[PDB]
């Protein structure tokens, strides 16, 4: 998983 | 367990390898299997294994690409549920604690340069544009979906401020100019140490690959390490014109929904909680 | 001699690297210098320098095939490959070591090894059909003829009268040869050059390296080394498998074969390696 999109 | 189940397999692609050493990464789509030297892509749903045909296909483009790293090259492809087997990229990833460092930091900072510098070079390649997906419009899809799916899980006030970043998506243009990784974390970097400074190794995860705006690599860079890098990545690179620093300052406002929507759809509590930190 | 000449470049691409713990091997026009997750390629004339954006090239195309291994991908632009010269070229190590041939006792092995020299070599087969490759690749006419004169100008002078007589048996056949350029031939596919990844389970081939004598030419090329280092049974077992044990094929692997130590010494002889010049000449003498 996360913020970087994951 | 998986491995068991795919022992079939796993005894033909790696022969004498005892199943129960190896490792699985239960990731979002794909189940990687975890060899020394390889990893073996298996689809968990059916439409995963529809995909998986064109999926390989694009690796090998990338891997015919210079990026000045490696990438994960396609070793093996068929069926038994279909299966593609990928190199596996060796190092490490990077802890931001090594940035703190001056001479690392200008070493890592030009070798992401490099790498975007592929990236953007690539995009413009014709045979790269008909291998690669470039979909109209992925943010107003994307708004459309914030919209329908988290707009009931937010607040009031979470609703006006999300509406705010969704707005600023319509003022980007659709560039489709670079090749854009999509998912540029600090973990997909792998590098090495103990031997000089960091070298970078290769980039691995190339599922949300396209031909896109590389202010998304960028912001992903930006959201990993922070201000202080990404503008030493920026200066040395020649993207710090305002346009630019607009353009991924818009697009790293959607990160925290984009955890959030993907979230929501496997059922991620932990994760849909984290994204949604902020919104209600 | 190699390292201390090139020490403030190798700095520069291996930022705090000691250049003492650092190998070499010597080329005919490049001189690769070994590190843990990469090779520098150097040239060792302003003519070898020319050759780099080329080289650049081939690498690409290589890297791009479907071999089912690893081979040295291009680390440097894309834009190096329109350059005029290059002072440098630096390509991705390969991983594993070299396969002994005591391992392929067990006949198991032999099978799984076998079957991914296959895969590798229909890889190259194929990929020398495809016009892109043939395009960026060289490939020179009358090979065989030029090689005989190469060696008689060259080896003959290093070699006794008896490893003249013996040496003229071997190139008599290469004139009457056919002149293959059909598949993608390494050109040098002994067992030094092609790694393995042993660590886990049978050998599993992890890639291949040297392709300094790429082009595209007989496929025979590449078996004649494989039966040069692992003998007559394994090749067979690869002409099986491969689909390629023909009488017509057999015949102008035989050939090469015994040509093969020649055109080892040959390759010594020109990046001037003293001990593989020794062991090429092994019987010559
Ligand atoms: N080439 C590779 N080398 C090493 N590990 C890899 C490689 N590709 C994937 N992985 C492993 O997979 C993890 C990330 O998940 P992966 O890239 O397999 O996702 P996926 O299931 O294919 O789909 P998605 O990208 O949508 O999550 C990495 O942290 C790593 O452990």
């Amino acid at each position: 998983k996360a913020x970087r999109a994951s | 367990g998986i491995l068991q189940a795919n022992r079939v397999l796993l005894s033909r692609l790696l022969p004498g390898v005892e199943p129960e050493g190896l490792t699985v990464r239960h990731g979002q789509f794909h189940q990687v299997v975890i060899a020394s030297d390889r990893v073996v892509c298996l689809p968990r749903t059916a439409a995963a294994a529809a995909r998986l045909p064109r999926r390989a296909a694009v690796m090998r483009v990338l891997a015919g690409l210079d990026l000045g790293c490696r990438t994960p090259r396609p070793l093996c492809e068929g069926s038994a549920l279909p299966f593609l087997v990928l190199s596996r990229v060796p190092g490490a990833p990077l802890e931001a604690d090594a940035l703190e460092d001056s001479k690392v930091a200008e070493v890592v900072a030009a070798q992401y340069v490099t790498l975007l510098s592929g990236l953007a070079s690539a995009g413009a390649d014709e045979k790269v544009r008909a291998a690669l997906p470039a979909p109209q419009g992925r943010w107003r899809q994307f708004a459309a979906d914030v919209r329908a799916e988290l707009f009931p899980l937010m607040s009031d006030g979470g609703c006006r401020q999300a509406e705010r970043e969704l707005a600023a998506l319509d003022s980007l243009p659709d560039i489709t100019e670079a090749v854009v990784h999509g998912n540029l974390g600090a973990e997909n970097v792998l590098w090495v140490r103990d031997d000089g400074l960091p070298r970078l190794s290769g980039v691995i995860d190339w599922d949300e690959v396209s031909i896109g705006d590389p202010a998304e690599d960028l912001a992903a860079i930006g959201a990993g390490y922070g201000k202080d890098f990404l503008d030493q990545v920026l200066t040395l690179g020649g993207w710090s014109d305002r346009r630019m620093a607009t353009r991924i300052a818009t697009i790293r406002a959607t990160f925290a929904l984009q955890q959030a929507l993907s979230a929501c759809r496997d059922g991620d509590e932990e994760e849909l909680a984290d994204g949604l930190t902020g919104y209600r």
